């Protein structure tokens, strides 16, 4: 008979929960049509938009200038045109300005310490394609509406057969849910998808946390993973971002993020460790097993590859 | 539990690593201070 799985998605923002729905819809699903992709060229200008901004932002509060400082008139010109162009078109003006923001020395500076401020990663994917994406007989392609970024109003949702399971993957994510949401979100789970943006373990912390990122995700990840309530719930792990993190760890050492490391800084031996430090946090290694993965969320071919794997999990954890 | 108080803390505090997220707004636009 037909079993119905909910599967909840779970971990700080940026980790990639919202990615891994759209992925559903793109290899379980119909995913985007040419009539509906088309309908995202506002939101990836928009997002195009906010991301120059966002490192304009930086280089004020770091105090980083301008490798030319005609860029001066670009970033104020920059913030008019942006409001007063209407969503869905960028005009050869707008385009232009950007191109020659993102092309200063001093905002490649800035970009290049994104790690002292919040830049999302899709920044980069979209800047670099300006000459594409600002021609106007451009049509978003499915990669392109992939590293979109929405509204979260509420919970977001995808339904989806797949070897002849009736999923129902669940995500919530900055809309404030109560015990009464989150404690029926858990009702039911057969699953719960924990994502965590290895990628983080460079940044710098806010005025407000005591401990960084990662040790925050380890932190929920803790509590979740022991929670004998979710005792018979398939507890999958995905270590995330693993592209950003091979580029990073590369001149960032994760003795920024765990001072004890010793190890050599190689995503291979970087990432076992962080494998260690989550799986390490199960209290009962006999009782429970945790199913981990490095993924990359925008990579529709490992994602496919890496559910592929969760429902062999699911299928079978369910004694059967 | 605080757990409810732990996952609003992480999935949501870090969304604002997001202030660029949907479609552009007002807000968003607020020329920077260095003006
Ligand atoms: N380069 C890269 N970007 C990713 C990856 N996973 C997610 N992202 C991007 O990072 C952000 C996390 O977004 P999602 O939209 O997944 O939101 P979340 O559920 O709050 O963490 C988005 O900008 C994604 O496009 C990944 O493996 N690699
Ligand atoms: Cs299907
Ligand atoms: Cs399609
Ligand atoms: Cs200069
Ligand atoms: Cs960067
Ligand atoms: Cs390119
Ligand atoms: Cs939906
Ligand atoms: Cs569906
Ligand atoms: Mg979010």
């Amino acid at each position: 008979g037909a079993r119905e799985v909910k599967l909840l998605l779970l971990g700080a923002g940026e980790s990639g929960k919202s990615t891994i729905v759209k992925q559903m819809k793109i290899i379980h699903e119909a995913g985007y049509s040419e009539e509906e992709c088309k309908q995202y060229k506002a939101v990836v200008y928009s997002n195009t938009i906010q991301s120059i901004i966002a490192i304009i932002r930086a280089m004020g509060r770091l105090k980083i200038d301008f490798g030319d400082s005609a860029r001066a008139d670009d970033a104020r010109q920059l913030f008019v045109l942006a409001g007063a162009a209407e969503e869905g078109f960028m005009t050869a003006e707008l385009a232009g300005v950007i191109k020659r923001l993102w092309k200063d020395s001093g905002v490649q500076a800035c970009f290049n310490r994104s790690r002292e401020y919040q830049l999302n990663d899709s920044a980069a994917y979209y800047l670099n394609d300006l000459d594409r994406i600002a021609q106007p007989n451009y049509i978003p392609t499915q990669q392109d509406v992939l590293r979109t970024r929405v509204k979260t109003t509420g919970i977001v949702e995808t339904h989806f057969t797949f070897k002849d399971l009736h999923f129902k993957m669940f995500d919530v994510g900055g809309q404030r849910s109560e015990r009464k949401k989150w404690i029926h979100c858990f009702e039911g789970v057969t699953a719960i998808i924990f994502c965590v943006a290895l990628s983080d373990y460079d940044l710098v912390l806010a005025e407000d946390e005591e401990m960084n990122r990662m040790h925050e995700s380890m932190k929920l990840f803790d509590s979740i993973c022991n929670n004998k309530w979710f005792t018979d719930t398939s507890i999958i792990l995905f270590l995330n971002k693993k592209d950003l993190f091979e580029e990073k760890i590369k001149k960032s050492p994760l003795t920024i993020c765990y001072p004890e490391y010793a190890g050599s800084n190689t995503y291979e031996e970087a990432a076992a460790y962080i494998q260690c430090q989550f799986e390490d946090l199960n209290k009962r290694k006999d009782t429970k097993e945790i199913y981990t993965h490095f993924t990359c969320a925008t990579d529709t071919k490992n994602v496919q590859f890496v559910f592929d794997a969760v429902t062999d999990v699911i299928i079978k954890n369910n004694l059967k | 539990d605080i757990e409810g108080l732990v996952e609003l803390l992480n999935r949501v505090q870090s969304s604002g690593a997001h202030d660029q997220r949907g479609l552009l707004r007002k807000e968003d636009l607020v020329l920077p201070e260095f003006l």
